[PDB]
């Protein structure tokens, strides 16, 4: 049963989502989590369009 | 946010200076289950969820 | 049964002279001429009158004297059998939840709703018209 | 133009005075201000029909329009030339463009409108309900002019797409899109009112069941 | 727990639910639409509902207790 | 035989009721025709006065066979009755169906009821006679399914009669009707 | 020629499997012929159609999340980015010849499989036919229930649409990240990391063609196995007994019937799925995380589920640095009432003692207890389902959105109670209308004036009178019209224009009458002997 089992389980907390302060689990990270401690993060909006 | 309305606006203690003038910026998912709530009633300014309401 | 026809055709006969006077009255000494919406509601209360009153004679002049239009008449005189009278149905209720369905969809303008009371409707009459006559089940 | 102020003004004297002040600041308790709404927000609002209102409420319907073409015109150019702001797209004839406002990529006006539009009426424009009382109409009975300034001027609780927040070629690609889903027949049938599951299980249940059930008692028996 | 001048059918199946699941059960609802009245809304019309129906609920409940406390009602 | 029917002479009671209502219709096609000023049908309506007189006609004949079917049930045949009603509603489907022809044709000519004020009139009072027509099918069907499901009965003969009689009144309607909106004008 | 071709075939069967004891005890069961025991086999046969339907649809379908751009037919959605199972599911209903058919018979066939799965099991509980010895039955059933919940669940996400996304976002999502302990846990085990991920739709189309469809086959197995070998029920009759079955045997009219029947049902199913539409998926584009609709509610069979969620009020608790949302309530509230489906007939079993063996059903009206409570259910289900759909009521049915909300919540409290309290005294007084019937005979609704004045209606009575001799109450229903007596009589034979000759009239209705005497003779004599 554990082997069985054993390869659907997760760790959702293993840190594997870069950030300005280490590498974070990925519920505490989004797209707006700024990468290299003064990264420009633009407001873009969707043309929903090639750009 | 109408500068007619910008007293009207209540801070949140840590957020007093996420504004910039009259645009604020919210996540559009709702922290109830995580559905879009993206309806902006501009008139009351109401952001509201259509998966629950 | 002469007393009922005969209070129709009286109704008929002031309906008929305040329908004719109206009619007369408005044609000259109105401001536009014959009014056209009193005079048609009273000519064709007068043909309601007229319609019911007629039947009544009609059937007054094929009866004979019933006891209830006969006085000095004695109970045992209607002494005999009635009629079929529906003891107990549940028909009508869902008759009026089925026209209440087809109003409430023509009040908010709900062509599906109309329909669906419409069908509702149907088929509750046609329970109510064929309650006492449908068989026994033939199994 | 002077006859046309002058028709737009009398029109304006009888139709809106009660409610928007006679110099078009808003009556306290009864309406707003009209300074800046402009050509395009008169003519969303009365040829809608949905103005002059009647009750204040949580949200003035949508009626047949009150006046003509021409009077919509004389009262936008009213309020335009008082106040100042957006205008109705015109036609080479004067009139307001409705075949020139149909964009023509369809697909960039239908993820523009899952974007910013389904959200409140539905995938397809249907309608869908607001919080108190108020609501998103259904988008189908409405000419393009009309979807033109709703997304130009947003008139309650609707949010106002500017002509750089939306640009014009956006904003025809969107009205293709809304004209082209309120005039497409269902495919897989009859459309049970384009708004899902809802319809969907109703139709099963009286349908579909009722028809299943009255089949069973046909076949079996009672007792 | 009912007799068949009550209940006619009663030897042929369940016919009787004790009073006590129904009074506790009014008590229950009663306090459900109070405690509804804390949470997340500006209006307040919705509470003068809630303790409107809460009333009634309390009312029926107190009533029939107290009937069944007399004799009068079985 | 010595007593009166009662459905007879409640169905004869609501009909005139029935009557008062087409009365009501009647007012309101009346007024907008003195407000017209003579042009009265005014243009693009041109009354297709030959498709109107057909129909017409075809009432008229089912009104005699539904007659005929009442004298069939009279006697106590239930075949005839049946006969004769389903040619009455064979004929009456036919009318409907002439109607809804016109409509389409005046509807395709920019007639409609939000297009004038005589259209609104017309189409009014013509489709709830068009729908008072569709009542009394329904009514032949139901009452053909219950003579259909049971013995034929007087009971039976009595709701053939009155089902006759709201056919007579809706056609008389229509007579009435026809001469007013086709003839006067 | 084929009279010695089936007894060279029978000959060669029986010499090589001798089956000839086992086929005729099989085509000699009775089964009784009420119409409420045909309701269950509507779940059969749609579950059959949704077999079939659905290999044809594996034949097309590609469950892949991997994103592609369209470049097909359908010029709406000509370059728009989407996943590739929403580009398979548009090519299915656009590029395969009766592809679109396929898919709305099987969406309406899981329509009608979880309606009829519904209006079966309020038969079974109505008529307490989950009662010993079918306990387990009833277990499986609700398991049943719950795994074609899940399964049209799954069915309809398959298709990464807007709709079905935003409804896997929300609930298979969201309710399982706020669970108390192990919520991460279970939503990084499903969905193999965040939810709009990359595993999803190929794990569901596992799960919904393959394993629960294996595991609903298996439970319908067992299901159909225990009806069998534990005969049907009944309802209390003249000729029926707790140790008999009174009905027809298989061969043949139970086999014609039931076969009609599922060509009658393919028949309903056929016809919606041509004529009506259902789940139009190109109308609302791919999933996108950052779009939504108004109209975002699941198929019907879990309707309930987002109306509890609508409902619930913002209730959550804050532990020691921990936090417990509002969608732990609805995901318990589901638990209790499958726990609270699963457990009946034992918790029945303890309030009202009753152990005993049981094989004739109980009429609703003589257990106003558990119809009270039945009734309560279905309307709390009812109120829930209508509070999800509150969204479309108040667009259609002009009401706010506040108002549907406070009176579902109001409702979920005071609608059930009047519920109960209705159906218990409606439950009662039917009790006493078939009382008065069993002890006045039959209102003919005949009235008759007596020479003194006398208004009476003429009785009809049941039995022997002495004024009729009161009969006892049996379990049984009861004639309240004359024309089910016979008293309607027979119309002339003939064709419905021209009647037949009086001497086939004669012979027909006097033979029909002989026979009808005969029936009710052998029924009377069976009764009678037995008893
Ligand atoms: C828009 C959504 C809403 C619309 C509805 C949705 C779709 C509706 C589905 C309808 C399908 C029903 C079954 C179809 C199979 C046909 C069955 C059949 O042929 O047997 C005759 C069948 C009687 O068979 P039986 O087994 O001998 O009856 C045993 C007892 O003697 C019977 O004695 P009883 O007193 O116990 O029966 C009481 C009941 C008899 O009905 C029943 O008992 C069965 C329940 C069905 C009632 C209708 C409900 C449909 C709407 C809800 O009486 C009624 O309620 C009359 C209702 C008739 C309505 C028909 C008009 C609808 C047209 C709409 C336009 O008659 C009916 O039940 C109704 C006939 C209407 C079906 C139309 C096509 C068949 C015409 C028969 C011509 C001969
Ligand atoms: C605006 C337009 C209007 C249009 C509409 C037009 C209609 C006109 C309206 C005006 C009509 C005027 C009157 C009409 C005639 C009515 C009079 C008549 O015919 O009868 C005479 C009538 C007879 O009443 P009575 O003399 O009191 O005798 C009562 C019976 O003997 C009763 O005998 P009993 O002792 O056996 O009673 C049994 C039990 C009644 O039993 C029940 O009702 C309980 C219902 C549910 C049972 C528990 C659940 C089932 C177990 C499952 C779970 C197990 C755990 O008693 C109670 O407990 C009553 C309190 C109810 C509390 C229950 C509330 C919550 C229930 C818990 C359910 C929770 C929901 C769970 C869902 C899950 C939620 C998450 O006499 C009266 O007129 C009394 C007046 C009414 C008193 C009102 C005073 C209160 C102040 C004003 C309100
Ligand atoms: C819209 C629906 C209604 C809502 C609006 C209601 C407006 C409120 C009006 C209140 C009426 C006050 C006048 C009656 C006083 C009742 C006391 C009494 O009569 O004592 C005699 C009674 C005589 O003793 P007994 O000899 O043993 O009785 C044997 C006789 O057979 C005794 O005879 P019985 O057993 O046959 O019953 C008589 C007596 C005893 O029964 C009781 O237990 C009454 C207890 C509650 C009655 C209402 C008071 C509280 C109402 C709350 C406010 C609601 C708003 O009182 C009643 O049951 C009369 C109530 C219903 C009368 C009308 C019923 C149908 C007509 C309605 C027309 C159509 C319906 C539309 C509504 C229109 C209304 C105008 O002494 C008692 O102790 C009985 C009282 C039992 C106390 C138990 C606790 C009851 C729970 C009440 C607490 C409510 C909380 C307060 C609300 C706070 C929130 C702001
Ligand atoms: C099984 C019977 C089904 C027969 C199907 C067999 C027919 C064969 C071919 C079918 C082809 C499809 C039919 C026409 C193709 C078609 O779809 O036609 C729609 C029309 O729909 C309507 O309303 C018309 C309603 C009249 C239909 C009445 C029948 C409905 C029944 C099925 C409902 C019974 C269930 C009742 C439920 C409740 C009962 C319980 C209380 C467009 O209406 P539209 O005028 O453009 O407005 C819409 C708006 O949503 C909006 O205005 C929008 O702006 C528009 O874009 C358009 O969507
Ligand atoms: C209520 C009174 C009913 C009268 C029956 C007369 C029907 C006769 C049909 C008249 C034909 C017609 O006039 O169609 C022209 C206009 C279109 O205008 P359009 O756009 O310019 O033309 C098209 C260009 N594409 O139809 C319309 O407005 C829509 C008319 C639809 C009539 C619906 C019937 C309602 C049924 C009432 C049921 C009552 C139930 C309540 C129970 C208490
Ligand atoms: C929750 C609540 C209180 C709602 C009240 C709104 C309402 C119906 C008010 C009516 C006024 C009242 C209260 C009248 C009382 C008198 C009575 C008893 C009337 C009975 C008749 C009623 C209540 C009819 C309403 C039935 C009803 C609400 C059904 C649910 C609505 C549903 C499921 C709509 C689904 C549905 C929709 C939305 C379509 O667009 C569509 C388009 C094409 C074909 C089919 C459909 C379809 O089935
Ligand atoms: C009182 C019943 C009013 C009458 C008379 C008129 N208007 Fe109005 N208007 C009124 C309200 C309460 C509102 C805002 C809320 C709403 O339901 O719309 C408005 C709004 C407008 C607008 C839009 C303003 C905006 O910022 O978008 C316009 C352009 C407008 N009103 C014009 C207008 C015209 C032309 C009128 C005469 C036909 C008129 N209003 C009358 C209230 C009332
Ligand atoms: C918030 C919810 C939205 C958003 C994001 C959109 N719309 Fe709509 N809309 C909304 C409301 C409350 C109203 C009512 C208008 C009023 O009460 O004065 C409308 C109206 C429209 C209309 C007019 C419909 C008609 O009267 O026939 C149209 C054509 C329309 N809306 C379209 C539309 C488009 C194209 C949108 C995306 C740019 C859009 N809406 C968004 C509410 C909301
Ligand atoms: C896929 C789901 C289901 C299928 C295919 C199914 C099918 C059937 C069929 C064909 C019968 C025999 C005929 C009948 O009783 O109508 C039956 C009987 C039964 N079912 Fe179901 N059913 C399902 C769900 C359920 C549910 C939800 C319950 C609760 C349940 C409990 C029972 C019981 C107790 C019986 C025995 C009836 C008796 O002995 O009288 N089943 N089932
Ligand atoms: C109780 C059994 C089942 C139920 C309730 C059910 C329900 C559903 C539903 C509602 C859909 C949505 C279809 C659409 O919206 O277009 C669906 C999709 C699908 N079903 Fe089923 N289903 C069942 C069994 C099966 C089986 C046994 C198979 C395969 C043998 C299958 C194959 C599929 C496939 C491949 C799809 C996706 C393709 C598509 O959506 O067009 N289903 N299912
Ligand atoms: S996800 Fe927004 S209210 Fe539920």
């Amino acid at each position: 049963l554990v082997a069985f089992i054993g390869g659907l389980i997760k760790n959702p907390w293993k840190p594997v989502v870069p950030t300005a302060e280490g590498k974070k689990a990925v519920l505490w990270t989004s797209g707006w989590t700024p990468r290299f401690k003064g990264e420009t993060i633009y407001l873009a909006r969707a043309t929903g369009r090639e750009s | 946010i109408k500068p007619a309305d910008m007293h009207r606006v209540i801070k949140r203690k840590g957020q007093e200076s996420f504004n910039f003038g009259e645009l604020f910026a919210y996540t559009k998912v709702c922290s109830h289950l995580g559905c879009p709530s993206s309806l902006y009633e501009q008139q009351t300014y109401r952001i509201l969820c259509p998966c629950h309401q | 049964m002469h007393i009922e026809a005969r209070l129709f055709e009286i109704l008929t006969a002031f309906f008929a002279l305040a329908a004719v006077v109206y009619a007369v009255l408005t044609a000259m000494f109105a401001t536009g001429g014959v009014e056209w919406a009193g005079t048609t509601a009273l000519v064709l209360t007068t043909g309601l009158t007229l319609i019911t009153g007629t039947f009544f004679r009609f059937v007054a002049r094929r009866l004979d004297t019933r006891p209830e239009d006969y006085e000095d008449a004695e109970i045992s005189d209607g002494a005999g059998e009635l009629g079929f009278f529906a003891p107990h149905s549940w028909w009508p209720i869902l008759i009026s939840l089925s026209f209440s369905t087809a109003a409430v969809g023509a009040a908010l303008w709900l062509p599906w709703l109309i329909a669906a009371g419409v069908a509702f409707v149907i088929t509750s009459v046609c329970g109510l018209v064929f309650e006492y006559y449908w068989g026994p089940e033939k199994h | 133009q002077s006859a046309l102020l002058r028709t737009g003004k009398q029109l304006f004297e009888t139709s809106c005075v009660s409610c928007h002040g006679a110099n078009l600041q808003g009556v306290p308790d009864r309406g707003p201000s009209l300074i800046g709404t402009g050509e395009a927000a008169v003519y969303f609002q009365v040829s809608t029909g949905r103005m002059p209102a009647m009750r204040g409420e949580a949200q003035a319907p949508s009626k047949p329009p009150h006046f003509d073409e021409s009077q919509i015109d004389a009262l936008g150019a009213y309020v335009q030339a008082n106040g100042g702001g957006p205008t109705v797209p015109r036609d080479d004839h004067g009139a307001v463009a409705q075949e020139s406002l149909i964009g023509g990529d369809v697909a960039r006006g239908g993820d523009l409108f899952r974007l910013n539009c389904a959200s409140c009426h539905n995938f397809t424009g249907k309608g869908g309900a607001l919080s108190s009382g108020k609501y998103a109409p259904d988008l189908g009975d409405a000419n393009p002019a009309q979807i033109y300034t709703a997304m130009l001027t947003g008139p309650q609780n609707m949010p106002k797409f500017s002509d750089r927040q939306l640009t014009p070629d956006e904003k025809r690609d969107i009205v293709a899109y809304v004209r082209e889903s309120a005039e497409t027949p269902s495919y897989g049938g009859y459309g049970l009112g384009g708004f899902g599951p809802a319809p969907e299980g109703m139709a099963m249940w009286i349908i579909g069941m009722v028809a299943a059930i009255g089949v069973a008692m046909w076949i079996g028996s009672r007792a | 727990g009912v007799d068949v001048e009550d209940v006619p059918s009663a030897e042929w199946g369940w016919s009787h639910m004790p009073i006590g699941v129904m009074h506790i059960g009014g008590l229950l609802s009663a306090a459900f639409l109070l405690v509804m009245m804390r949470g997340n809304h500006v209006g307040h019309v919705e509470d003068w509902f809630l303790i409107g129906f809460a009333a009634v609920i309390v009312a029926l409940v107190g009533r029939n207790w107290w009937l069944r406390r007399r004799g009068w009602i079985r | 035989l010595n007593r009166p029917n009662m459905v007879s002479v409640g169905t004869i009671v609501w009909l005139s009721s029935e009557l008062m209502f087409f009365a009501g219709l009647f007012a309101m096609y009346f007024t907008a025709r003195a407000q017209a000023g003579g042009a009265w049908p005014p243009e693009p309506t041109e009354l297709n006065l030959a498709l109107a007189v057909p129909v017409t006609l075809v009432l008229i004949a089912s009104s005699f066979t539904c007659q005929m079917g009442v004298f069939a049930a009279e006697r106590g045949d239930v075949f005839g009755l049946r006969r004769w009603y389903v040619i009455t509603f064979l004929m009456g489907l036919f009318f409907v169906l002439g109607q809804g022809y016109e409509y389409i044709h005046l509807v395709e000519h920019g007639t409609t009821i939000p297009g004038s004020a005589y259209g609104s009139v017309f189409y009014l009072a013509t489709g709830f006679h068009g729908l008072h027509v569709i009542g009394g099918l329904v009514a032949f069907v139901l009452l053909l399914a219950r003579t259909k499901m049971s013995k034929f009965t007087p009971a039976q003969a009595t709701a053939a009669i009155v089902v006759s009689y709201y056919w007579h009144f809706v056609d008389i309607v229509w007579i009435a009707l026809f001469a007013t909106i086709y003839f006067v004008r | 020629d084929f009279a010695k071709l089936a007894a060279a075939q029978g000959d060669a069967i029986d010499s090589r499997y001798h089956p000839s004891a086992a086929v005729r005890r099989q085509l000699n069961k009775v089964f009784p012929t009420h119409w409420s025991f045909l309701l269950g086999e509507i779940a059969l046969y749609s579950f059959i159609i949704l077999l079939l339907t659905g290999v044809w649809l594996t034949l097309f379908f590609d469950p892949s999340m991997a994103h592609v751009t369209y470049d097909g037919v359908y010029q709406p959605l000509r370059g728009v980015q989407m996943s590739r199972a929403y580009e398979t599911a548009l090519d299915i209903s656009f590029e395969v010849r009766g592809g679109l058919f396929v898919r709305q018979v099987h969406h309406w066939a899981a329509l009608m499989f979880a309606a009829s799965i519904m209006v079966h099991l309020a038969r079974i509980f109505f008529t307490g036919a989950f009662r010993r010895p079918r306990e387990a039955n009833w277990v499986i059933g609700s398991l049943l229930l719950i795994l074609a919940m899940f399964e049209g669940y799954f069915g309809y996400s398959l298709p990464d649409d807007l709709l079905s996304g935003t409804g896997i976002r929300a609930a298979l999502s969201g309710i399982t990240m706020g669970m108390p302990v192990i919520g991460t846990w279970l939503h990084w085990a499903l969905f193999g990391g965040d939810f709009p991920g990359e595993i999803l739709i190929p794990r569901l189309y596992a799960l919904h063609i393959l394993l629960i469809p294996g595991i609903i086959l298996a439970l319908i197995g067992a299901h159909l196995a225990l009806v069998w070998f534990q005969k049907h029920t009944q309802f209390p009759g003249p000729g029926r007994t707790e140790t008999n079955v009174v009905g027809v045997r298989v061969m043949p009219v139970f086999a014609v019937k039931s076969g009609a029947f599922f060509a009658m049902i393919t028949g309903v199913l056929g016809l919606m799925g041509g004529l009506l539409t259902i789940n139009p998926i190109w109308n609302l584009g791919p999933y996108k995380p950052s779009q939504v609709s108004a109209g975002s509610q699941p198929d019907f069979y879990m309707m309930w589920t987002e109306g509890l969620a609508r409902l619930w009020p913002a209730w959550e608790f804050y532990p020691f640095g921990h936090t417990i949302p509002q969608g732990v309530w609805v995901a318990v509230g589901m638990g209790l009432v499958f726990a609270l489906l699963i457990a009946y007939p034992f918790i029945e079993k303890k309030v009202t003692g009753d152990d005993a063996h049981h094989n004739l059903l109980q009429r609703p009206r003589d257990v106003p207890v558990r119809t009270a409570i039945g009734s309560m259910a279905i309307a709390l289900y009812l109120l829930l389902t209508f509070a999800c759909m509150n969204d479309i009521i108040a667009l259609k049915f002009h009401i706010s959105l506040n108002a549907t909300t406070w009176i579902g919540r109001i409702g979920m409290v005071v609608l059930p109670a009047i519920v109960y309290f209705v159906a218990y005294r409606w439950a009662i007084s039917l009790q006493r209308s078939d009382r008065e019937v069993l002890e006045h005979g039959v209102e003919t609704g005949i009235i008759k004036r007596l020479p003194h004045g006398a208004y009476v209606e003429l009785h009809q009575p049941l039995g022997p009178v002495d004024h009729p001799i009161p009969l006892e109450y049996a379990g049984a229903p009861l004639p309240k019209r004359m024309n089910k007596l016979g008293s309607g009589g027979a119309p002339g034979t003939g064709s419905f224009l021209f009647p037949d000759p009086a001497v086939e009239h004669e012979a027909l209705t006097e033979a029909a009458h002989a026979s009808e005497h005969k029936s009710l003779t052998a029924l009377k004599e069976h009764q009678d002997r037995i008893h």
